[PDB]
């Protein structure tokens, strides 16, 4: 079925999903043409599938040339997201596929239930929460790994980093959940928060600073005060 | 002109013949239907006046024999049997016939309601989804499953209806994912019309069937198959003309013939709106939106 709050604990058991984002998928930026009217140009997208026992992450990289030539690109997207998801399943050895796979917009549940008509017992689940994947790119190796790409291509990453090592992963999804909200929010000032201490660095081979257990602690406190304050000064209260 | 004689009327029952009715009392003298029109096929049906649970009834062509009615008071309904010994029918009937204890079918000469119900529905046809080969003739009711239903219990009373999937991989070619949902032309004409059913006859054939068994007996399954046929058609981006313009013949017929307070039942609301309003064939059936708008314009 659908996947919310009362059954938010399933994530982390033993049965092997993905959650599957394409908020990412097709990008553009807007602009005047010399006539005065409005044409869209294109930049490289990724789509965004994590497996949110372990940290994985697929990062397929969409580039720009796939829509070259194509109409309805915003719809094309959400085939072209489940062709790449069903790929990546058929790709992977038998016991590594997914039992389930997550889709982040409703709109995507079609798309995938018919590519993945070979994967019968693959249930296909929308999700009632608000989840913030939508800022995976403000994550400056991932937003840098798709702008450079010239070609399609394929990324892995393990989005935890290595807190795996000392947390479960139901405290490291809520924290990954806690800092995309926060990028989401207020990108500008979520940033300042991770990099305030120059002395605290990114491994070459992480995302996130290597803080310890007492500086997340103060890092995700820093991090809920600022969607607080947005929500404020958004909503003045 | 041919005859349907009913052994005797022991309890009361509304009484249907294709689009017509009539209600008769318990131990009535009532003796069977007359100058029941011989080219199509028809259907005789009931519903007790006590329990208004199970319509039931037969199709039936009478060339293809002579038949009757009579009450079973062990199984509780009105069954129709075959007679072979040809001149105790004819002699049974006459008789009643000069008793004047029937009823004639009542066809307005200007009226081709009938005919264009059934255009397409051959009791060959019927035979194959209704499986009982003992006899001519086919029973039906409310309560039938289909056997793509009984898929997702009990065969012999299954309605054995094309099964439909827009959502399966004999609608789905391969690598053509994105096209064939979007356009269900390859379903419609390859596996279909040139696969399955061979040409559009057979086609329509079914679709009206199973019309006529969700109006008449408010079969739900037969309502999604009908329901479904149409919503292949209209989804699909290529459609031979002469399909297309026949379609609006055969639904515009349907609407008119239902009941105008059986509409919140036996229509799909999204099924209706997108074949008018937003597929491909929006634009290729004047009658029959015409009709649906004039007579059901809540439903949209
Ligand atoms: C799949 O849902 C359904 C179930 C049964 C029938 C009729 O047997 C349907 O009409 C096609 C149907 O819609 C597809």
């Amino acid at each position: 079925g659908a996947m919310n709050s009362s059954n938010y604990a399933e994530l982390f058991n033993n049965d092997i999903k993905l959650f599957v984002d394409d908020t990412n998928v097709y990008r553009v930026t807007v602009h005047k043409t010399f006539e005065g009217n409005v044409a869209t140009k294109a930049i490289n997208g990724c789509i965004f599938t994590l497996n949110p026992k372990t940290g994985h992450l697929f990062l397929k990289i969409i580039h720009t040339s796939v829509w070259a030539g194509q109409k309805r690109l915003s719809q094309l997207a959400k085939w072209k997201t489940a062709e790449e998801v069903s790929a990546l399943v058929r790709s992977l050895p038998k016991e590594e596929q997914p039992k389930q796979i997550i889709v982040t917009r409703k709109a995507m549940l079609d798309p995938l239930e018919v590519h993945m008509l070979d994967f019968p017992n693959i249930a296909i689940r929308p999700t009632e929460l608000r989840l913030p994947f939508s800022a995976a790119m403000s994550i400056d190796k991932l937003s840098d790994v798709v702008m450079k790409a010239t070609e399609p291509q394929m990324v892995l990453f393990n989005i935890y980093d290595d807190w795996l090592d000392r947390i479960s992963s139901y405290t490291a999804f809520s924290r990954l959940t806690l800092l995309l909200r926060a990028l989401k929010t207020n990108e500008e000032s979520a940033k300042m928060i991770l990099l305030s201490d120059p002395t605290i660095t990114i491994k070459s081979y992480h995302l996130w600073p290597s803080f310890t257990d007492e500086q997340w602690i103060t890092i995700e406190s820093q991090m809920r005060d600022l969607i607080l304050t947005e929500y404020g000064r958004k909503y003045n209260v | 002109m041919n005859t349907v004689p009913f052994t005797s009327a022991p309890i009361e029952v509304t009484i249907g013949i294709d689009q017509y009715s009539f209600n008769v009392k318990e131990n009535q003298p009532f003796h069977g239907i007359k100058d029941i029109p011989i080219g199509h096929v028809h259907v005789i049906h009931f519903q007790h006046a006590d329990n208004s649970s199970m319509r039931y009834g037969y199709w039936f062509d009478c060339r293809m024999g002579n038949f009757y009615i009579q009450y079973d008071p062990k199984d509780g309904l009105y069954k129709m049997m075959e007679e072979r010994d040809g001149a105790k029918f004819e002699n049974i009937v006459h008789n009643f016939k000069e008793r004047q204890m029937m009823v004639s079918y009542p066809k307005i000469d200007e009226d081709d309601t009938w005919y264009n119900l059934t255009e397409f529905v051959q009791m060959d046809k019927i035979r194959k989804i209704v499986r009982k080969d003992e006899n001519q003739f086919s029973y039906v009711d409310s309560s039938m499953t289909t056997v793509q239903e009984n898929e997702l219990s009990d065969p012999a009373h299954s309605l054995n209806y094309t099964v439909i999937n827009f959502k399966s991989r004999e609608a789905i070619r391969p690598g053509h994912e994105m096209e064939d949902f979007l356009d269900k032309s390859y379903y419609l004409n390859t596996v279909m019309l040139q696969g399955i059913f061979k040409n559009s006859s057979n086609y329509f054939g079914e679709l009206q069937f199973a019309f006529l068994n969700a109006m008449f007996f408010g079969n739900y399954g037969s309502s999604l198959q009908w329901h479904a046929m149409i919503e292949l058609i209209c989804s699909s981006a290529t459609v031979p003309k002469h399909m297309l313009d026949k379609l609006d013949e055969i639904l515009y017929y349907q609407i008119k013939t239902l009941p105008e307070q059986y509409s919140d039942i036996l229509l799909n609301e999204r099924v209706w709106n997108i074949c008018l309003y937003s597929s491909f064939q929006k634009n290729s059936l004047h009658n029959t939106e015409k009709i649906m708008e004039n007579k059901y314009p809540e439903l949209l």
